[PDB]
């Protein structure tokens, strides 16, 4: 299950 | 640490640190910027979130590797000791982010976009605490994640369109909370499907660029639904 | 920092840190193991080298990103200040590794395999210092890299077969020194070609597993020759 | 020009 990656602006 | 650097210089250096893939530096610059005491703009909120998501994402990946080795070894003290060291570091980063949100980002956030953004962060960092928690303290941590996500959901449904990317990402991450943390896979599936369907029905209102932003997150909801059903 | 942990526990934790991709931890564990004062085995030397090559490799990549932005901006003080911060950190890691080699890894290394390994490291970390050095101090740093690599080369040619992987990797990295640092591309090309040809002529002596180890590094020499000619 | 990657044991 994936959450928002959220690692690039 | 960063009290002597100008706010604008901390923001500029956080952007440089992102380009250099120096995420611990990025997070320290954005912590310094938050501690200046002014509210954050949309772009600055994103820099804060990207910095800490990369730091804690590396810690979580390391904790999972070590936890797997430790569980296999239970099928000397070094694997447990080192898993504990990484776990304590991870908890410290989550506590730092939660402390920024509590002092004083959330209380000063009055527009729905900022308040939902910070409450989603609060749910996420309690969720990362819950991933490593063991026992009854796990219960209170799980409830804190749930409560933060639920308040964000309530605001988002009242104040934002169903295609808003923060509303979508909040629903995605709350559905992962239900599936992975709260042992509520049917609630996870329901929330992902309702969120996807209500966004689909609002796509016609969007520009080409907003359509691209919303459909990207919708695909993540679909990817989870495919794995879960 | 690590004085209270057993040597064997530091080694075990360095291996776990590698699996977890926690290279700063890995390097701190291996520094602690070196500082126990005993010589390192072949496997332990490799753990020390892998840990620091990953730490300094991330710093070098960040320094190059920042140096590129800084040069473009010269076509506020923040880009230079942050490049300087990363540069100082990088120099500190190189100085730490060089200090371990000087106190006392090299002087206690009597077999050719260990002595060549440590002298190749010494050349590499002076080379990384040279990459960021500016002016006449650049000259003395370049000479220190050259001298370390040359002593390693002299021992390797006397004591190891031309297919030995450490001999090959030393020649590869000394050729990169010539090409990138010393402004001697013809010396780089000559050394890479002679090393490749002399290894090729010795492959017939090797087992299948040693053949695989040597040919992998030979391909790196060939890849550089293709880029340089 | 590539040196030994040297980043995996
Ligand atoms: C939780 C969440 C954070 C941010 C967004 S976003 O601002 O719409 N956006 C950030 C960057 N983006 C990358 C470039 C793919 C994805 C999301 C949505 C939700
Ligand atoms: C400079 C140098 C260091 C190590 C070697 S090696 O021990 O023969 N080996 C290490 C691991 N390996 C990876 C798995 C590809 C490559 C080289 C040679 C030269």
């Amino acid at each position: 299950a994936g959450s928002i990656p959220g690692r690039r602006s | 640490a960063m009290g002597s650097m100008e706010r604008a210089s901390l923001i500029q250096k956080a952007k440089l640190a992102e380009q250099a893939e120096r995420y611990e530096d990025m997070a320290a610059f954005m912590k310094g910027a938050v501690e200046k005491g002014e509210e954050l703009s949309c772009e600055e909120r994103n820099l804060l979130s990207v910095a800490y998501k990369n730091v804690v994402g590396g810690q979580r990946a390391a904790w999972r590797v070590l936890s797997s080795i430790e569980q296999k070894s239970n099928e000397g003290p070094e694997v447990r000791e080192y898993r504990e060291k990484v776990e304590t570091e991870l908890q410290g980063v989550c506590d730092t982010v939660l402390g920024l949100l509590d002092s004083h980002l959330i209380k000063e956030a009055g527009d729905a976009e900022s308040r939902v953004f910070y409450l989603k962060m609060k749910g996420d960092y309690y969720r990362y605490l819950a991933e490593v928690a063991t026992g009854d303290d796990k219960k209170r941590i799980i409830d804190s994640a749930r409560s933060a996500y639920q308040e964000a959901m309530d605001i988002s449904k009242k104040e934002m369109p169903p295609t808003n990317p923060i509303r979508l990402g909040l629903a995605l991450n709350f559905s992962v909370f239900h599936y992975e943390i709260a042992n509520s896979p049917e609630e996870a599936i329901s929330l992902a499907k309702t969120t996807f369907d209500e966004a689909m029905a609002d796509l016609h209102t969007l520009s080409e660029d907003s359509y691209k932003d919303s459909t990207l997150i919708m695909q993540l909801l679909r990817d989870n639904l495919t794995l879960w059903t």
